[PDB]
């Protein structure tokens, strides 16, 4: 929130250079100065015979915003043989990328194309240079003797890059085998040692690669996008890289232990095409020393309002945890085919508020598309999803859009100012602009009056002009500021003061100051950076007793802060600003002697109670609670009378009840202050002697927080009076309790089947489930529809196996889905039976019973357990049941048993039930009618 | 009596208006001080008002072209119409809605317009060969469905640039296949063939003169193609009335938005056309492929039909990104394009079956909730949208357009239109905020009394201090004056503790949280409900302690999306059939049904009872279903009657039953054989047999 707008360094290149594609701040540490790199990947050059060859421009901060081209490679191509180039520079695109870290420079040319040794090519390997000082070196891993597409032969090794803290290159080729992509890290010492411009394909001691492999992982683009960061116990900076075309265009980000590139852990995108994995960055949002990774997906296509898709893009945030499991949340953008999320560049920490903060931008999002850059403030809870501010691009199109943001660096304190600064590229106008940060300020201020009640009664003081005296009391304002980092000594604050200010704009005067004789005071003001707190004093007196009518109405003394930092700028015209939580203003307010007993002093007698709802909390939802108070003054006025509701953290205030007219429509709100959550209701200003009220709170109880007894409300009013200003506090207890709706059910496919059946030959030694007879299945579901969970359970399945030695039903195979296992009394397929590619009622009363008995796990809300049991129908038996025609009802059945619950210190209750399911074999044919 | 007109309405003429629409202001003088000013119309009347200068606007939606629906679409006659009405203009007062209607044909005998988009990577030479004669077998085929037929054809493969091309040896340019021992053309983005014509003929013609091409790698560019054949509507030639069937063949993967970069392409694509005279896309170098939401921006304004043909080992892929642009339909191609046509009829046949509405320029406080009558009578709440049509058919739809507020424009006009139709219900919105009464308004002073106030619509409003009925009191202290009835009663507290009683009326105090306003200053500008820490659950206006829910929002908290799209199963169905959403959630009915869009039901009846209704519906005549008469509509699966039941294919479910002439049925159905549904029923029932 702390950027400057007003007065930030604008820098240019060439048009049509792509000026600003790329950006990085170049930190040497043989000067005391800073510099600006921009790369211009499309910037013609004076290499022989090269066009659009690209350059770097290392950029000058220090008054004249110049830029000057490094000399990388001044050499045009060189020759395998005679009209024979063994290169080719020309629209290389070198400046697609920079880094620099310390007093090295780091360019690459994705663009590159290089003809091999062994046939007439242009392949895009890529190329590198590394810079220090005078000396360049030419690095280049793509361009071995592993040629073609199978090979690095496409590489384009450079299109990413990064260093990490021990002085180590990260770079991707999104071309290496068949575009599956491929990272490559090498330590800059053996870069820069095992360089020999005689050799074209020099072999680096300590490299790690990533190597192909399967064909299913072509065209991913692996190294599209790279960052580093740790993600395990060592201090090494592992690799992180974007792989947008993984697994079906869904995209992927993958992390390899920087040791020994090492698969860690993996990232997938959830909507294909999104281009998840087009920009990566690595970052400890949370201030605990434990890197964050953030991925982006410009293309992303969240839900609008209607319910339609629309692009608008989106951010993975991923906090890191010791464990090794990361707490990912999504950041969506604001404007339609803004691709919020091309480019997520770290800031460090840009309000020194004690944790780093990120930008993100939408190179092409604002009114006339010239481009947005969104900035998120970091916390101990993750990231601030609310952006602090926006950045807004200054230049419109030509022929392309500005892209104001496409590419952006930070965590740069460039003016030594104490704030890291930010640099932002716009390519499409060939425009680079860097926005320092301004210093922030916290400032509290104070404001008391002497005394709170007045007395119109007490003329003390004499006011100035006439012989009168009149009723009059101190205003004391103070104000302390401080702030880290570079900023002025002395601060110009415009104080000014206001007394009755909620009762103006055609209302009475009803407090004056004792010279201006308004209500109205302004004042210039000075203080000293630290804990000076620097305070004036002021007299206001009271208006005579006739002069007004009011007197419940409290006297509101209004102060509000300025702070003139047109002035407070330093020598560039850096201002100052004001942390954004503080409020510029503050209150205070007396009130009027007013039925105050002999004494002159309100002494209340305040009392609160809460009516025995005996509501139970059943745990596992919503629980809709409402608890009545009553709040009662049975003594003197009370001023600010406030009920205070302290509640727990499993309770949301909905709000305070009106639909009974016979219950006081409380004002009420919800506050978080400190690290308590309490409602507080206004109970009147003062609530008047004898007051009593009667008011709903509306509440819901969010639970399922396993083993508790229940759940307490605490409660107590507060005056702001000198004497009983407080009532005794009351707790008011609510049992949690245990309710779950089981269920059990079942079903037959088919519940019935008709005699005789179609090309049904007996065979004396049946094999397949085609001589035995028509497959009957029957499914049972055990299912926890109520609130509550249960921990265990048994379910006892009945099964009709045989009537008189006839086989009936017969079990071929049984399957389960959910937290349970089974078990038959009786072998199941004993024949091993394998293939694939006035109506009598058979219960297990009447029948022979093959019994299965299943044990069940924890099934919470919503979950449930199912037992499907495949058997055949045994023709045989009903064929020659002795004789031919009858009607059977073929009878199973199954009941359950909950026998625990995870909440062990709570009134439980065991839960039975039962159903069966019948398999009706009829006669269609009846030969009778 | 006491209403809220009386306590909300009485400070001026426009806000009394705004106060609700059953509310209506007086412009007599004749009325004395002390009766209500702004109430009830029949109130007003009853306190004998001047019925001329009674202030009572009424919102109305009349229609202003109501032309009848076609029955035909080779009407040569009269214009092809397949939505009524046409044209409705709307005008609301504050805080008020007004309901409406539409109707929306499939007309029998469109136009139709087919554009053939064809991949022309090396491994479609033997597809190019496969539909040389395509054009006039295809012909036939569509005569059946519609008279007046053109069709067209345009080729893609990738962008002729690095590294998708071969740019080396200079040999590999001329002929991308120099390696391969043949000849193909070389490398091309997309060219546009064959403008959509009726003479079939020159379809086969021209595809016999095409010739394949060959890329580097695996995903191809079609995407660029299928931008510019929706955007170059001239080159293409697409005609208004007619249905618009873009036939996009491909048998590989392809590239999207962003893969570019790589190409060294970083502008993205501006969805304009640019295809010029020589027929090839100009921009195809130096513009990245377009994004999936482009695309979809771009069909659903030009009204086209993205049909997928692809080969099997692709289908999941293009099916995934089918379901990322709406509307587009996915076929499986063989590898010689042999059935591509049936292909293209079970595709247009698939888009000629559903009708839903989208909207376009909605005004920013105006609201719509629609009814949806697909079938028969039944009302379908919250639906925009009907499925399982039949070309001829018809749906209603019921729409309500509801203002917030009254916002202070001149003139508004948006678009209520089924998708890919040309034919729209045009809208043209007014809103009636403040009284023509106002327009012969007085500046000040003069006419309002001694005072130096303001006067307009026969009643006064003073300035700051002046508190008085007609500029009586100043700055107060100007003594008890009248003290007044300043609360529902009189033993009450006055002006709701919220102020104190000036001059006959009540003077709010303030307050840092927002506005305090009303007679007995009663209305609270933040005192609503909250869901999660925010009012109105963040997507509703406070006013007076009520919630004035957003565009897309209902219920007490506005908390309950208007959404149905989260409710929708894989079946295109609403909650599957066995429930109904319920704030963007299936709420499920069906005994022992479960999931997200109740799409598990285990414990369910076998499918045999469900199809069964379907063979005594579609075979006897009778049943549930029949008595409804939704048979033609619910059962849509083939029905054969057959000799005899066989053991032979995959998926063999033997059904049975006992029918009402006591015979036993057995029926057997296919499900996914190729994406179609057979079901085939012997047709010799078993029946009892006399003597035998
Ligand atoms: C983040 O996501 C990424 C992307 O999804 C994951 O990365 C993938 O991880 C998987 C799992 O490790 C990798 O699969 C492995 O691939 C190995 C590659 O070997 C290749 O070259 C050799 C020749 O040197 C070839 O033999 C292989 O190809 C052959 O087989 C394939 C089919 O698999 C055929 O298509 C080919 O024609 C060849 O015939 C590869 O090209 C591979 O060696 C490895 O195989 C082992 O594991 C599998 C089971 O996964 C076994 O079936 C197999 O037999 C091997 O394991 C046995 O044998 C070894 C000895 O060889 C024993 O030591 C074992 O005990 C065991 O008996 C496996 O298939 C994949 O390559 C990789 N992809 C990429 C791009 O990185 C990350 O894992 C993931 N990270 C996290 C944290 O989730
Ligand atoms: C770096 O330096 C180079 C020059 O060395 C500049 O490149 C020149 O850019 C201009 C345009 O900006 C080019 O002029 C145009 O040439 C086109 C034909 O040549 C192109 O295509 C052929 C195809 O074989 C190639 O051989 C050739 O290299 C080019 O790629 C013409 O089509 C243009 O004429 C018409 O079009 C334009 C635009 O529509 C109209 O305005 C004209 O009136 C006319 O109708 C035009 O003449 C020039 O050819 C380029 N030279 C080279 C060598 O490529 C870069 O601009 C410069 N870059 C920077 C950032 O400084
Ligand atoms: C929008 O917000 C409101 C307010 O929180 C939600 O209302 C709550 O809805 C739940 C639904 O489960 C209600 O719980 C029900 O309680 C009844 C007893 O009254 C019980 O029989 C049901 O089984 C169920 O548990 C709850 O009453 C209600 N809370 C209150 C007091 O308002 C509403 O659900 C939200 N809408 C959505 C869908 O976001
Ligand atoms: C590559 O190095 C990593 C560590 O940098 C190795 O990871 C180790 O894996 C073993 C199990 O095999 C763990 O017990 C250790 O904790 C890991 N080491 C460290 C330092 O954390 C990994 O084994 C190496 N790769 C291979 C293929 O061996
Ligand atoms: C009468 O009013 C006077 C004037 O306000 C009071 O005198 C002040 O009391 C405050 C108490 O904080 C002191 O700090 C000031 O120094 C006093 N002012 C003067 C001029 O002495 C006084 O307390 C009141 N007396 C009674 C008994 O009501
Ligand atoms: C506080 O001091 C400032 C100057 O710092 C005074 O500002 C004056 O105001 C006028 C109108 O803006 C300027 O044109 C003058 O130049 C200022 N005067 C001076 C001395 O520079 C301001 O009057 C002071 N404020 C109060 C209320 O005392
Ligand atoms: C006194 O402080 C309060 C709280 O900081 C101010 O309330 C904010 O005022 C700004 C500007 O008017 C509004 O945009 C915000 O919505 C208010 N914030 C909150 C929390 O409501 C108030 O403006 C200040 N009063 C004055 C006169 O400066
Ligand atoms: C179902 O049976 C399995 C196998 O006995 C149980 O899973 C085992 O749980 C024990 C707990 O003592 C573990 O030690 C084993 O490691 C588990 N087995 C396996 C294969 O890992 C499971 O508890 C049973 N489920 C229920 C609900 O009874
Ligand atoms: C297409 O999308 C579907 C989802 O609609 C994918 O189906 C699932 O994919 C996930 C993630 O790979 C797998 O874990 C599941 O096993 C898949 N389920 C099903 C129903 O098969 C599918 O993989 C996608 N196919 C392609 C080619 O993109
Ligand atoms: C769609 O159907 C529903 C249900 O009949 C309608 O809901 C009613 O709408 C009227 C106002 O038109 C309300 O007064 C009723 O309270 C509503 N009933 C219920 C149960 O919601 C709805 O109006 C219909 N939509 C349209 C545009 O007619
Ligand atoms: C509008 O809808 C209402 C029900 O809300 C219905 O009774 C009425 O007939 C409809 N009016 C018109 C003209 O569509
Ligand atoms: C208002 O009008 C009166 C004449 O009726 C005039 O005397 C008076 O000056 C005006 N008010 C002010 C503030 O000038
Ligand atoms: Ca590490
Ligand atoms: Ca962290
Ligand atoms: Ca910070
Ligand atoms: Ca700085
Ligand atoms: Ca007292
Ligand atoms: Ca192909
Ligand atoms: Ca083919
Ligand atoms: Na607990």
């Amino acid at each position: 929130f702390n950027l400057d707008v007003d007065s930030p360094a604008e820098y240019s290149g060439p048009e049509g250079s792509y000026f600003g594609f790329a950006v990085d701040f170049f930190v040497p540490s043989a000067s005391s100065r800073m510099f600006l790199l921009v790369g211009a990947p499309k910037a013609n050059t004076t290499q022989p015979g090269i066009v659009e060859g690209g350059q770097v421009l290392k950029c000058d901060w220090s008054s004249t915003r110049r830029c000057q081209p490094i000399e990388f490679d001044a050499t045009g191509n060189r020759d395998y043989a005679k009209d024979d180039p063994l290169e080719f520079k020309s629209h290389q695109w070198f400046g697609a990328s920079v880094r620099s870290k310390q007093d090295k420079i780091l360019a690459c040319a994705p663009l590159y194309h290089w003809r091999t040794e062994m046939k007439q090519e242009r392949e895009p390997v890529g190329t590198c240079f590394l810079q220090d000082g005078t000396k360049t070196v030419e690095y280049a891993p793509c361009r071995s003797q592993d040629i073609d597409a199978d090979g690095q032969g496409f590489c384009q090794g450079g299109f990413s890059i990064d260093f990490t803290k021990a002085d180590r290159v990260l770079l991707g080729g999104p071309g290496s085998f068949y575009w599956q992509g491929q990272l490559i890290s090498d330590q800059v010492a053996e870069i820069v040692s095992k360089y020999d411009p005689n050799v074209y394909s020099i072999k680096y001691n300590n490299q790690l690669a990533t190597r192909t492999a399967q064909a299913i992982f072509d065209d991913s683009y692996l190294g599209y996008s790279v960052a580093v960061g740790d993600f395990n116990g060592d201090g090494i900076d592992d690799f992180v890289s974007g792989v947008p075309r993984a697994a079906r265009t869904l995209g992927m980000v993958y992390i390899y232990d920087g040791k020994n590139m090492s698969s860690l852990y993996n990232f997938t995108g959830e909507q294909m095409a999104a281009y998840f994995g087009f920009s990566v960055a690595a970052t400890d949002i949370n201030g605990d020393d434990y890197a964050d990774v953030f991925i982006g997906a410009p293309l992303f296509m969240d839900r609008g309002s209607d319910g339609k898709l629309q692009e608008v893009g989106q951010v993975s945030v991923s906090l890191q945890r010791a464990s090794g499991d990361f707490q990912t949340t999504k950041l969506n953008g604001f404007e339609v085919f803004a691709r919020f999320g091309s480019a997520i560049a770290p800031l460090g920490d840009l309000d020194q508020d004690g944790f780093n903060d990120i930008a993100i931008a939408a190179p092409y999002g604002g009114e006339d598309k010239k481009g947005i850059v969104y900035i998120f403030n970091g916390r101990s809870t993750g990231l601030n999803a609310v952006p602090s501010q926006i950045l807004e691009g200054q230049w419109a199109a030509r022929s392309m859009p500005p892209s104001f943001g496409y590419s952006m660096k930070g965590a740069t304190d460039i003016d030594k100012n104490g704030y890291p600064d930010l640099i932002v590229g716009a390519f499409g106008v060939d425009r680079a602009i860097l926005y320092r940060a301004r210093p922030v300020i916290t400032v509290n201020a104070g404001l008391e009056v002497y005394p709170s009640i007045l007395n119109q009664d007490n003329k003390t003081c004499s006011l100035p002009g006439t012989a009168l005296k009149v009723s009059c009391f101190n205003v004391r304002f103070c104000l302390k500021a401080d702030g880290k980092g570079v900023l002025p000594r002395k601060l110009n604050f415009q104080v000014e003061l206001l007394l009755d200010k909620l009762k103006q704009k055609g209302a009475i005067r009803r407090a004056l100051f004792l010279y201006s004789r308004s209500p109205s005071h302004s004042k210039n003001m000075t203080i000293s950076r630290g804990g000076l707190m620097q305070c004036e004093e002021l007299i206001a007196y009271l208006r005579d007793e006739s002069e007004f009518r009011d007197k419940l109405t409290p006297i509101t003394i209004f102060m509000e802060y300025r702070l003139d930092y047109r002035t407070a700028a330093d020598t560039t015209g850096l201002q100052p600003i004001l942390n954004q939580f503080t409020p510029a203003n503050i209150s205070r307010q007396a009130h009027i002697l007013l039925d105050c007993g002999e004494d002159n002093v309100c002494k209340p007698k305040l009392e609160v109670s809460v009516d025995s709802d005996q509501k139970k909390i059943y745990i596992g939802d919503d629980n809709p609670l409402t608890l009545i108070v009553k709040a009662q003054n049975q003594g003197e006025g009370a001023y600010e009378a406030e009920l205070i509701v302290s509640i727990p953290l499993q309770a949301d205030f909905i709000g305070v009840v009106r639909n009974n007219e016979a219950l006081a429509r409380l004002s009420c709100a919800f506050k978080t202050e400190n690290q308590t959550r309490q409602v507080v209701c206004d109970l009147g200003n003062p609530m008047k002697a004898g007051t009593q009220l009667l008011a709903g709170l509306r509440f819901s109880v969010h639970q399922q927080s396993e083993m508790d007894t229940s759940v307490k409300f605490d409660l107590q009013i507060q005056s702001s009076n000198l004497f009983d200003k407080v009532s005794p506090v009351v707790s008011h207890k609510v049992d949690l309790a245990v309710l779950a709706a089981v269920e059990i059910r079942g079903v037959s496919s088919p519940d019935h089947v008709f005699l005789p059946i179609p090309n049904w030959e007996h065979k004396e030694n049946p094999e397949t489930e085609e001589d035995v007879g028509p497959v009957v299945q029957h499914i049972y579901e055990l299912r926890n529809n109520g609130p509550s969970s249960f921990s265990k359970a048994m379910l006892h399945l009945q099964w009709p196996y045989k009537y008189n030695n006839n086989t009936l039903l017969y079990i071929l195979h049984y399957d389960i889905d959910g937290p349970m296992n089974c078990t038959s009394d009786m072998e199941i397929n004993p024949l091993r039976i394998k293939i694939s590619s006035d109506i009598h009622t058979l219960g297990c009363g009447v029948a022979q019973c093959l019994k299965i008995v299943c044990q069940v796990g924890r099934l919470d809300r919503g979950k449930s357990a199912i037992l499907y049991v495949k058997s055949l129908l045994w023709t045989e038996t009903f064929m020659n049941k002795e004789n031919q025609n009858h009607s059977y009802s073929l009878k199973s059945s199954a009941s359950f048993n909950v026998i625990e619950f995870p909440y062990k210190n709570l009134p439980i209750e065991d839960i039975t039930n039962s159903t069966l399911v019948t398999t009706n074999v009829t006669w269609g044919i009846q030969p009778a009618p | 009596g006491p209403n809220i007109c009386t306590t909300r309405g009485v400070s001026s003429c426009q806000q009394c208006l705004a106060v609700s629409p059953m509310c209506a202001w007086c412009s007599d003088e004749a009325l004395p001080l002390g009766s209500p000013r702004c109430d009830l119309k029949e109130n007003l009347l009853k306190d004998n008002c001047a019925p001329e200068s009674i202030e009572f606007p009424v919102s109305e939606a009349r229609v202003l072209e109501d032309r009848p629906l076609s029955d035909k679409g080779s009407g040569d006659s009269s214009q092809v119409t397949q939505v009524s009405p046409q044209r409705i203009a709307l005008r609301l007062r504050p805080d008020d809605s007004k309901n409406f209607s539409i109707q929306v044909r499939q007309v029998e005998d469109y136009p139709v317009d087919i554009y053939y988009l064809m991949d022309l990577s090396y491994s479609m030479k033997d597809d190019l060969w496969s539909i040389q004669n395509l054009g006039t077998k295809l012909a036939t085929q569509m005569r059946k469905l519609t008279s007046n037929l053109r069709i067209g054809f345009g080729a893609f493969v990738d962008k002729p640039v690095s590294p998708y091309m071969y740019i080396s040896p200079p040999e590999a340019l001329e002929n991308p296949c120099y390696d391969m021992k043949t000849t193909c053309l070389p490398m091309f983005g997309y060219k546009h063939v064959l403008t959509l014509t009726d003479q079939v003929t020159r379809f086969n013609e021209e595809v016999k003169k095409q010739s394949v091409s060959r890329n580097r790698d695996a995903p191809e560019g079609g995407f660029d193609a299928i931008m510019q054949a929706t955007v170059c509507d001239e080159k293409i030639g697409w005609r208004n009335d007619a249905s618009h069937l873009l036939v996009f063949t491909t048998d590989a993967k392809t590239h999207i938005a962003l893969d570019g970069r790589l190409a060294g392409i970083v502008q993205p694509n501006d969805g304009q056309c640019h295809v010029g005279s020589d027929n090839h896309y100009s921009a195809s170098t130096t513009m990245d492929y377009p994004s999936l939401g482009l695309m979809t921006e771009k069909l659903s304004q030009k009204n086209i039909n993205l049909i997928f043909a692809v080969t099997e080992n692709v289908v999941n892929l293009y099916q995934n990104y089918s379901e990322l642009i709406p509307g587009t339909t996915v076929g499986v191609l063989s590898m010689d394009s042999s059935n591509v046509l049936q292909l293209i009829v079970d595709a247009y046949g698939k888009i000629r079956s559903k009708v839903e509405l989208e909207v376009r320029d909605l005004p920013e406080e105006l609201s719509l909730s629609f009814n949806a009558t697909c079938l028969n009578n039944e009302v379908i709440p919250g639906l925009k949208s009907c499925m399982g049509l039949k070309i001829g058919d018809t749906v209603s739809f019921s729409i309500e357009a509801k203002v917030r507020g009254c916002p202070q424009e001149k003139e508004k006009s948006f678009t209520i239109k089924p998708v890919g139709f040309k034919d729209s219900l045009i809208v043209q919105v007014t809103f009636d905020c403040d009284c023509a009464c106002q327009a012969q308004a007085e500046p000040n002073s003069h006419r309002c009394n001694n005072g130096n106030g303001t006067f307009e619509c026969g009643v006064c409003r003073c300035g700051p201090g002046w508190l008085g009925s007609q500029c009586e009191c100043s700055e107060e202290d100007y003594r008890p004056s009248q003290q007044d009835e300043c609360s529902p009663r009189e033993g009450q507290p006055v002006c709701s503790q919220r102020g104190e009683c000036l001059c006959g009326q009540c003077v709010c105090h303030s307050s840092d949280f927002g506005k305090i306003t009303g007679k007995y200053c009663e209305c609270d500008d933040f005192s609503c409900v909250r869901y999660k820490g925010e009012m109105c659950s963040g997507h509703g206006q406070c006013s007076c302690g009520d919630c004035l829910c957003d565009s897309d929002w209902t219920g007490y908290y506005c908390n309950c999306t208007t959404r149905t799209d989260t409710c929708m199963s894989s079946n295109g169905l609403l909650c599957s059939g066995r429930g109904k959403c319920e704030c963007g959630s299936c709420v499920c009915i069906q005994p022992g049904s479960y999931g997200d869009t109740c799409e598990k039901c285990p414990t369910c009846p076998d499918a045999c009872t469900f199809k069964k209704e379907c063979v005594e519906c579609k075979k006897f005549d009778r049943g549930a279903l029949h008595d409804e008469n939704t048979c033609n509509r619910y059962c849509r699966d083939e029905i054969e009657s057959v000799k005899e039941l066989k053991d032979t294919g995959k998926d063999a479910v033997n059904c049975t039953y006992k029918n009402e002439d006591d015979c036993v049925v057995r029926f057997q159905y296919y499900e996914d054989s190729s994406g179609k549904s057979i079901l085939y029923v012997v047709e010799e029932p078993e029946c009892p047999k006399g003597p035998d």
